[PDB]
DNA sequence: ATCGATCGTTTTTTTTTTTTT
DNA sequence: CGATCGAT
């Protein structure tokens, strides 16, 4: 038999990681330790240890793969046999990685089969899971039916002649779903590389398969780098393919199919690289390997406590974040409260209580109130951005349809609605038509909407906040006429929004010049940015961090909020007399959830009077910026 | 068996020994109740029964078919032998459960949940009107005349013995419309919420049996929750395949309920 | 067991009307 | 074109 080199191979491989592998340690065996209970069967090894150990089987193992690989399956049971009081259960499926060369759609061939390589694309078209049981019992009629034998070959063949006695050889017995071997897995399609953009002929498309544990974690836009197993396909019929024919005619002494293969492709290894964030207990580029509620989930403490000590980190991370950029500095330090968490209460059936706030930004033209939001996308987590007229209402909806497809109308998703917990924002609040603005008119409120005409029981739902991107008529502030008229706009949204904070333009030359000096530190290559106080790392983990908190209000300002709010309307008592203006209970919403985020930048729990009295001096100023 | 004799003998030491209410049990009386209505849907409780006796969670598994069928068995054997007055009408009888710790959404369930306890919910969508099926096999026999006789029958597979009235012989047969015992049908297509999908693509179905005590409760559009259990089509043509073996999936219902359930409902608690 | 004479065997289409946003 | 079925 050919491959019991690769039988051997394999084996002192593990006799060798059965002593160490990597200093003492091994790195494929605790996975296999975590494996010994329930018994999954997949462990992705590592590509180099076959040339740092076995010598470059590489090219014993890249080649004849197809054919070797089920007897690294017997390895496999014959790795947990050793020290585990065994059965045949096990399994083999494989993730493999640490390869090299990456390869693309057209070097194909005969020449190109049972290898490993990885290679990259894009998704499309995804289709579901659909099982298979691969296996089962089947023989002559009578008795002789114990059969769990090779019979799981793609072209499926129930005939069989015997096992035991002279019986029946196409009479075969009933059927085995019960104790027998199944296995699951998919298939998609995947266009041509975008790194890979020639002119002249198509996306030249490759059929694709997963096995178990690969399953559902492929997703549309997103690149890949699979394994090599390029197919002879077991196809069952096929046109156009009228080249020589031929078969087994067998020796005269004293069943037929027409033969015609296509391709396909087929893959046991993933790294959906590019679409991978981690929230907190993965250790990242900064750390402190210490002890803590979780993993990695604050155990830099060492520094978040020091992070969450200061009463000047505030100003700081205020300046920690707009390195390139400067201007006002309210929404330097009320904008980061959009992204920072709210409530979060434990409380009752009542109804869906909201952490969240509207934010907004006004203000005269060329101000990068753009570049605030550019870098949004790269930002956060969740929270990708686009326009709204970057899209139709297929933002808001889906691509509204009106043939037959599946089932011939389908608007189900769309682009506002797949930002569960990260904001996409959006431009030009003041032009677009007002259809999907009556749609935002509830939906940023009351995050539970429907619509008719093509529903499937239609209640979707928003969940984050937003960012306005508001211009007056004239393109300038000219107080010439009322706000209302200034921008021509409704009231209930002036109220729904809680925060404005508009950007306001003027010429004085020292500002320029002074934007000018910033730029002497934009394109010295070498100090082509500004100082700073907190690295992004223990930043962004501060920011993962501070919410696993419970947020807490029993405080005397909690108990008299209602006498800085009463201040609150007794100085808006007016605001009726000289262009009138409105107050409301969401303004109350707003500044409670305010105050309790601004003491969940505390790292600690329990409201305390001064967030009252700062989201007091924040909301009046928002209110006299009103003020025309 | 000395011990596969004991699961009936725990339902009926069960049914009117764990009791509960302050007194006079439910499934003392509850099957009374059944009885009373014209209905022939008694329904266990799962937690009751790990209340009484925690075995049969793993005797189910390795075939909840046959527990069902060890179940409503005893309901028969104490419904006419109490209430021989029964005897007329319907006098056969299956029975159901309601809970289930559990809740898998669709996407969830693979090859490891094969033919075994289940529970699930989802949308209802369009699917079938109202049909039967049949229920028992019985032939005619034409070389004799005679009738093949009624015959036992399995889940979708043949007989064909050679003992009949005609000398045990007649291979060849026909058949009648007549004689014969049916069961009502209907169907559904089950899709997932809008509410609970993952976020903006295309979502998953699978198609969903119920039988003929099940039918004019669903419509297009409602809501529900089921136990089920995990089907197979034991073969969608294998041969010289695909790439791939043409497989499906459906879930046949022993308890549904209705989520909205807009009718007088709750029991009585007994004060 | 072997050969031969018995039995039974079938598949092909593309486009127009009213409806909904 | 395939399997059944009978005898030699
Ligand atoms: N404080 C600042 N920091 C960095 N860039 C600035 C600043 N002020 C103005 N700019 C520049 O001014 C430009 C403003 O244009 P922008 O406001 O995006 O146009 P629009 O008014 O159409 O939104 C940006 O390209 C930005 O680089």
């Amino acid at each position: 038999v050919k491959d019991e080199v690769g039988i051997r191979a394999q084996k002192l491989f593990q006799d060798f990681l059965e002593e160490f592998k990597e200093d003492g340690e091994i790195k494929y065996t605790r996975p296999a330790a975590s494996l010994e209970s329930p018994d999954r069967c997949t462990l992705e090894v590592s590509f180099e240890d076959v040339e740092k150990y076995d010598q470059n089987l590489a090219t014993a193992i890249i080649e004849e793969y197809y054919h070797i690989y089920p007897f690294l399956c017997q390895s496999v049971s014959n790795y947990v046999k050793d020290r585990i009081g065994l059965k045949t259960q096990k399994d083999c499926y494989v993730a493999f990685t640490e390869v090299p060369t990456r390869h693309k759609v057209r070097d194909l061939t005969t020449s190109k089969i049972g290898t490993l390589i990885r290679i990259s694309g894009q998704v499309v078209r995804t289709h579901p899971v659909h099982p298979e049981l691969v296996s089962g019992v089947f023989m002559c009629l009578d008795c002789q039916t114990e059969i769990r034998n090779v019979e799981q070959q793609f072209k499926f063949t129930n005939p069989t002649i015997c096992r035991n006695p002279v019986c029946s050889n196409r009479k075969r017995f009933m059927l085995d779903v019960e104790k027998s071997l199944f296995l699951d897995f998919q298939k998609i399609r995947i266009q041509e590389t975008q790194a890979e953009l020639p002119r002249g002929c198509i996306p030249r498309a490759v059929e694709i398969i997963l096995r178990s544990e690969l399953v559902e974690t492929v997703q549309a836009g997103d690149r890949y780098d699979f394994t090599g197993t390029l197919i002879v396909v077991p196809d069952v019929s096929v046109l156009a393919g009228v080249g020589t024919r031929a078969e087994n005619s067998s020796r005269h002494k004293p069943g037929m199919r027409e033969l015609n293969y296509r391709m396909a492709f087929l893959a046991c290894s993933v790294q959906a690289t590019t679409a991978r964030f981690g929230g907190t207990d993965l250790p990242m580029s900064e750390v402190t390997a210490e002890d803590m509620k979780k993993q990695m989930t604050d155990a830099e403490w060492h520094k978040i406590y020091e992070m969450s000590k200061d009463r000047n980190l505030y100003q700081n991370l205020i300046s920690s974040l707009f390195p390139s950029i400067y201007g006002n500095d309210e929404v330097k330090r009320g904008i980061l409260l959009q992204q920072f968490g709210g409530v979060a209460k434990t409380t009752t059936e009542k109804t869906s209580l909201r952490g969240d706030i509207n934010v907004c930004i006004v203000g005269d033209p060329s101000t990068a109130k753009s570049q605030f939001l550019k870098q949004v996308s790269d930002f956060s987590p969740r929270a990708i951005y686009t326009s709204g007229k970057a899209s139709s209402a297929a933002g808001l909806t889906a691509a509204v349809v009106r043939d037959e497809e599946s089932f011939d109308f389908v608007i189900e998703a769309g682009a506002l609605m797949l930002a569960d917990n990260g904001i996409c924002c959006i431009d030009e609040f003041d032009k677009m038509d007002q259809r999907d603005q009556v749609a935002i008119h509830e939906a940023m409120e009351q995050q539970t909407i429907s619509i008719a005409r093509a529903g499937v029981r239609a209640t979707l739902n928003a969940r984050t906040s937003i960012l306005a991107a508001a211009n007056p008529i004239n393109g300038r502030y000219d107080r010439s006429k009322s706000l209302q008229q200034n921008i021509q706009l409704s009231a209930p949204i002036m109220s729904r929004f809680d925060l404005f904070f508009i950007l306001v333009d003027e010429c004085n030359e020292v500002v320029d010049y002074a934007i000018a000096r910033k730029i002497v530190d934009l394109h010295s290559n070498i100090e082509e940015s500004v100082e700073r106080a907190y690295t992004r790392e223990e930043v962004l983990r501060y920011v993962t961090f501070a919410r696993q908190f419970k947020p807490v209000i029993s405080q005397e300002a909690g108990h008299m909020l209602v006498e800085n709010y009463g201040h609150l309307r007794q100085r808006d008592t007016g605001t009726s007399g000289r262009s009138t203006w409105r107050i409301t209970v969401r303004q109350l919403e707003s500044m409670i959830r305010l105050s309790e985020a601004m003491a969940k930048l505390e790292c600690s729990n329990r409201v305390l009077e001064r967030h009252v009295k700062e989201a007091f001096r924040l909301l009046n100023k928002s209110i006299i910026r009103v003020e025309q | 068996l000395g011990p596969r004799t004991e699961i009936a003998n725990r339902f009926q030491s069960f049914l009117r020994t764990f009791v509960d209410e302050r007194g006079a049990y439910t499934y003392r009386d509850r099957i009374r109740r059944m009885c009373e209505q014209n209905m022939s849907s008694f329904v266990v409780s799962y937690t009751d029964l790990a209340n009484k006796e925690h075995v049969l969670a793993y005797f189910l598994p390795e075939a909840p078919f046959q527990m069902l069928e060890i179940f409503d068995k005893v309901a028969k054997d104490m419904v006419l032998s109490i209430f021989p007055t029964y005897e007329r009408v319907t006098t056969e009888i299956h029975v159901r459960i309601s809970e289930l710790p559990l809740i898998e959404e669709l996407r969830t369930f693979r090859k490891l949940h094969l033919n075994q306890l289940v529970r699930t919910l989802g949308v209802v969508t369009a699917t079938t009107g109202v049909l039967p099926q049949l229920s028992v096999i019985k032939y005619d026999c034409v070389k004799c005349g005679y009738v093949l006789g009624p015959f036992v029958q399995s889940q979708n597979t043949e007989i064909k013995p050679g003992s009949c009235p005609e000398c045990q012989s007649t291979g060849p047969f026909s058949i009648n419309m007549e004689q014969t015992l049916y069961r009502n049908y209907q169907k559904i297509t089950l899709q997932e919420s809008p509410g609970r999908i993952p976020a903006g693509r295309i979502p998953r179905s699978k198609d969903v049996i119920l039988l003929a005590d099940l039918c004019d409760q669903c419509k297009p559009g409602d809501e529900l929750e089921v136990t089920g259990i995990y089907t197979n089509n034991y073969d969608g043509s294998l041969n010289t395949d695909q790439g791939f073996p043409v497989f499906a999936t459906v879930i046949i219902a022993n308890h549904v309920v209705v989520k909205d359930s807009k009718q007088v409902v709750q029991s009585l608690t007994d004060e």
